[PDB]
């Protein structure tokens, strides 16, 4: 009705926003334009004032630098990383042969959320997620049995984040503060992945620095200890070693298990290669019998594109279709052999 | 040529046999071999292009297939005068399936984009206008039947060419995941109609000649089966011995042994309860304690006949529950009660419904597979005899209920000696009563029953019931794909909106998330209030995630209205699955202080989301009912309301022998609930009881 149409020209037209500083008992509001202003806003009503709390935008009209009223805008950068989204096309079924390693991660990760009737009855309630990591590069095909998380409910994927070292936030609260704008519309799950902070050895380049850097990565060893951890907020970490975090740190958190990947043997290798050429048809003329014979402990992603390296020369031949020229020329990629390599060397 | 073999890389070999074409015949494909087979030599895979002209000509076959998956485009424009065309294309088709398949016993092929590409590219020209009978009938290829096909109208496509059970099974198999992103499935035995003899004997003969293997999808078929009409055609499509399979057949031993495994799987607490209400006599609700005794039980006469005697006060609609149980006790297997289920509906002028009005409803409902043939007659006689005092309005609700239900495609007609009394012309009584009444009369299909009774009613026109009479039609037709071509008027009335998305779209996935989330944001106010109604549908998938998270919003607002249309938008479908969810947000709820039917339709109607069937014995406790049911009756106090929501738990609660689940597996849909249940958006005085029945 009339209510917009005649409180819009009080406010602005061309009115500025500030921060809001602090709340005082008396009604009085104390705003804080940038830099270093202040002002008295006496306003009963329209808050909402709980919800807002210090430290946050609000608005300021012209006459005279008073709020007509206070909405929840940005908020900070922290929040914006976590979208988008992922919640990929893919499952935890697309791979296979580590099906009696991932039915562990699985359902813990499926315990909360979904199933929760038997959850909520127990009343204990394991919501301590897992560690991942493995070898030679692995450990964000442990991200792949995640992509079935990804797809469940929110997701936050993160590798070395960016406000841990490359400049820092206000306290813990930065996670806390992601807890209590997710409450609204949890659950989620918090993702970490390949820590780069201590896994480079020269840092780059001479920096404030040597020390003090490792009293600033100190800042995120207490930011996950951490005060207070309650519930999720899904902490899943993946990288080298774990021998980074303090033993005070595994007191509140998280004491569940870390797995391990390990080298997929040829009843995997065939299996992973399968199902990425189930959905999507594969050649007859290439046979997966002597792709995983010549090859002895390779993940799944090797076996693909040394076929790929053969469709790669392929085309300098001017084949879409499926030749025999290629068939020699991909059983020459077996008799080049140099899949795996690895000291050794010694007899034993 | 000498040119297919020049270093020169120089565009084209391509149509250069076209200009020069019987010349280069006397050659054959000695000279083009060297050329192809040496490596390291200039157009390897280009002269391909002039040599799949040359083998298709000469009706040489595999040959073409190979030297044409590189071009992927001359394949379909290829040397034009049609007589060449399509003569050896069919020598190519008989020729092609002979050097497939040859092993014998597949290795398949081996889609793909050399076989079913080219077979493809090809077909187009051959389903736009000559010849027929392409090479998906000849191969037997499932994957190029979804490619075979033609946009039709899928109801003349139910047939195919018989073959053996072995290749039947992956037809129908591959088949039913092509049809279920089209409107026909082939599931839709069920609702058409048809009601040929075609689905019967087709229906008995695919677990052919086995007897001992077809105890599944027949013996479990008619059990499971509430009307006759299936027991019914089936009979005389039923050749296992003679004329004896009646036993199985009728739903008489059928109902009465899956309502035994009911009670072995049950059972339902009976003394202690009830008799502890009969201490408390009767409440002053007269509400939902007619339809308590109605399930339970189920069979027993002396609980049966405390209702009967108590009634015969006449006081309110009370009865409507309790006569509703006379019926259903006895009816739990066969027949029964039909004779002196009848008898108070003429020994009761009604004068309303909730005098008379009960017991002629108690024969009509509780039939559920009669006809048989005598109840549909009687029916049909028995409204003849009280017109003037039914009338128009009140009981003519409940009335369809007793026809369409069991008989889609009946052919007695109730509609023409129902619609005689239309001239009372009430606007008002009219729309929550000529809604399913014209609806509810028959499932229609023949698109000619909306032609004839639009033009008898409207006349002119009701400007009102011509709204719900255009639903009839969409609901007519079972997602056809037509209701989306019907929306694009858009009155202003906006009931048309909401029932167009739900019945007219029914499909496993959703695919109605851009539809329905269109007409909320750019509809004008108080329609986002009958928004919600269309998640009693196509939320059957996944009610867990899209349910309680939209409606979670939409269940704290304070307007009653909104906040009614909330928990019953999860309603039934979303008490399917128990959830930690539904039973944490049951706090705070009865604590509010809003008054109204509607601050207690949210918590009761939710407890009885818990489950629907499902113990008490096995398996949950209902000592966890009794306390929540004790501690929120101590406010208000009284408030008779508080009686009310204490007994409407154990409606369904209580009542048990029925696992639902869905129903059903089968994806029909039930006429009693969808009906009933809006009337209580308007809710006045007596629309609360009438769906009190469920």
């Amino acid at each position: 009705e009339e209510e917009r149409s005649k409180v819009d020209d009080l406010r602005g037209t061309p009115m500025s926003v500030g921060t809001l500083e602090e709340i005082i008992d008396d009604n009085h509001a104390i705003v804080s334009t940038s830099v270093g202003s202040e002002h008295y806003v006496s306003i009963l009503s329209f808050v909402d004032k709980d919800l807002l709390e210090p430290g946050c935008s609000v608005l300021l009209n012209h006459k005279v630098h008073a709020v007509i009223g206070v909405l929840m805008d940005d908020t900070d950068p922290l929040v914006t990383v976590m979208k988008v989204e992922k919640a990929p096309q893919e499952t935890y079924a697309d791979i296979g042969g580590l099906d009696n390693q991932i039915q562990e991660i699985k359902e813990s990760v499926e315990l909360p959320l979904t199933h929760p009737e038997y959850y909520e009855e127990m009343g204990i309630k394991p919501p301590k997620g897992v560690i991942l990591y493995g070898p030679p590069g692995t450990g964000k095909t442990l991200l792949a049995k995640a992509v079935a998380n990804q797809t469940s409910a929110t997701f936050l994927r993160v590798v070395g984040s960016e406000l841990i070292q490359k400049y820092l936030g206000d306290g813990p609260k930065l996670v806390r503060e992601l807890f209590r704008v997710a409450e609204e519309h949890a659950p989620s799950i918090v993702f970490i992945d390949e820590i780069d902070a201590i896994g480079t050895k020269r840092y780059d380049s001479n920096s404030g620095g040597e020390r003090e850097i490792q009293r600033t990565m100190l800042e995120l060893l207490n930011q996950l200890d951490g005060f207070d951890s309650r519930g999720d907020v899904k902490v899943i970490m993946a990288t080298n070693r774990i021998e980074t975090l303090d033993p005070a740190l595994i007191r509140p958190g998280r004491i569940d298990r870390k797995i391990e990947f390990p080298l997929p043997d040829e009843k995997t290798k065939k299996r992973i290669f399968q199902i990425h050429t189930s959905r999507m048809t594969l050649a007859d003329d290439v046979t997966l019998d002597d792709l995983i014979m010549a090859k002895d402990d390779l993940s799944g992603a090797d076996i693909k594109a040394i076929c790929t390296e053969a469709g790669l020369m392929a085309l300098r031949e001017r084949r879409m279709k499926v030749t025999n020229e290629d068939f020699k020329k991909s059983k020459e990629n077996v008799l080049y052999k140099k899949q795996e390599g690895t000291p050794e060397g010694l007899y034993l | 040529m000498s040119m297919s073999g020049e270093v020169a890389k120089e565009w084209q070999e391509l149509d250069d046999a076209e200009k020069v074409q019987r010349e280069p015949l006397l050659t054959l494909v000695k000279e083009i071999v060297p050329y192809n087979m040496a490596h390291n030599a200039e157009h390897e895979a280009c002269d391909l292009l002039m040599e799949i002209e040359q083998v298709d000509m000469l009706e040489k076959d595999i040959d073409e297939n190979a030297y044409a998956k590189v071009c992927l485009y001359l394949t379909s424009c290829v040397n034009y005068v049609p007589e060449p065309e399509n003569s050896a294309l069919l020598r190519c088709a008989l020729g092609v399936f002979r050097k497939f398949s040859r092993f014998p016993e597949a290795l398949r092929l081996a889609l793909m984009l050399n076989d079913m590409e080219l077979v493809e590219d090809i077909f187009t020209s051959c389903k736009d206008v000559v010849v027929q009978k392409q090479m998906a009938f000849m191969l037997g290829r499932h994957g190029v039947f979804l490619e075979l096909s033609e946009d039709v109208e899928e109801y003349e496509d139910l047939t195919e060419i018989m073959s053996n059970v072995q290749l039947n099974s992956n037809f129908l198999a591959l088949a039913r995941e092509l049809d279920i992103m089209e409107p026909k499935v082939p599931d839709d035995i069920y609702k058409t109609h048809l009601e040929n003899n075609r689905f019967g004997g087709s229906g008995s003969q695919v677990d052919s000649a086995r007897m001992n293997l077809a105890s599944s999808f027949v013996n479990g078929f008619v059990n499971a089966a509430f009307g006759q009409d299936k027991l019914l055609t089936d009979d005389g499509n039923k050749w296992l011995y003679k004329n004896k399979d009646h036993g199985m057949l009728s739903a008489a031993a059928s109902l009465g042994m899956i309502l035994l495994w009911d009670v072995d799987g049950g059972l339902t607490q009976i003394d202690k309860y009830l008799y502890s209400s009969e201490d408390y006599i009767k409440s002053g609700a007269l509400l939902a304690c007619g339809i308590v005794n109605s399930g339970v039980r189920n069979e027993c006469d002396p609980a049966l006949a405390l209702l009967s005697d108590y009634v015969l006060h006449n006081s309110n609609t009370m009865r409507l529950g309790s006569i509703f149980g006379l019926g259903l006790a006895y009816a739990g297997s066969n027949r029964e009660d039909v004779l002196t289920l009848l008898l108070p509906v003429m020994g009761d002028s009604k004068s309303s419904m909730e005098v008379a009005g009960v017991t002629a409803l108690a024969c009509g409902m509780i039939a559920v597979g009669s006809c048989n043939g005598d109840v549909t007659s009687t029916i049909l006689q028995t409204i003849m005899e009280k017109s003037e005092t039914e009338l128009k309005d009140t009981y003519a609700r409940w009335l369809p209920l007793g026809l369409g239900l069991n008989h889609l495609g009946k052919g007695e007609a109730i509609e023409a000696i129902l619609a005689a009394l239309e001239v009372v012309s009430e606007p008002f009584r009219s729309f929550a009563n000529t809604l399913v009444d014209v609806c509810a009369y028959a499932g229609s299909g023949n698109v000619l029953k909306v032609q004839q009774l639009l033009h008898i009613c409207s006349e002119h026109f009701d400007s009102k019931e011509k709204e719900e009479d255009k639903d009839k039609k969409e609901k007519k037709d079972k997602d056809k794909k037509e209701a989306p071509a019907d929306m694009g008027a858009h009155q202003g009335v906006a009931v048309l909106g909401i029932a167009l998305i739900a019945m007219g779209e029914e499909i496993g996935a959703e695919m109605a998330l851009r539809t329905f989330g269109h007409l909320l944001r750019y509809g004008e106010p108080t329609l986002r209030r009958a928004v919600p109604l269309a998640l009693a549908l196509i939320s059957v998938s996944n009610p867990r995630l899209n349910i309680l998270d939209t409606l979670s919003k939409f269940s704290h607002d304070a307007d009653p209205e909104v906040s009614y249309n909330s928990i019953f938008a999860m309603g039934m479908v979303g008490s399917g699955t128990n959830n930690a969810r539904l039973a944490a947000m049951l706090r705070q709820l009865a604590q509010y202080h809003a008054k109204d039917p509607n601050n207690l339709f949210m918590v009761r109607l939710a407890q009885g989301l818990t489950h629907l069937g499902k113990g008490t014995l096995t398996l949950c406790p209902y000592h966890s009912d009794r306390q929540l049911m004790s501690q929120v009756a101590v406010a208000g106090l009284l408030t008779v309301l508080v009686s009310f929501l204490d007994v409407r738990n154990i409606i369904l609660g209580k009542s048990h022998y029925v696992l639902y689940g869905l129903v059903a597996a089968m994806q029909p849909r039930m006429l009693v609930t969808f009906d009933e249940e809006l009337r209580p958006l308007p809710v006045s005085v007596r629309v609360g009881q009438a769906v009190d029945v469920v």
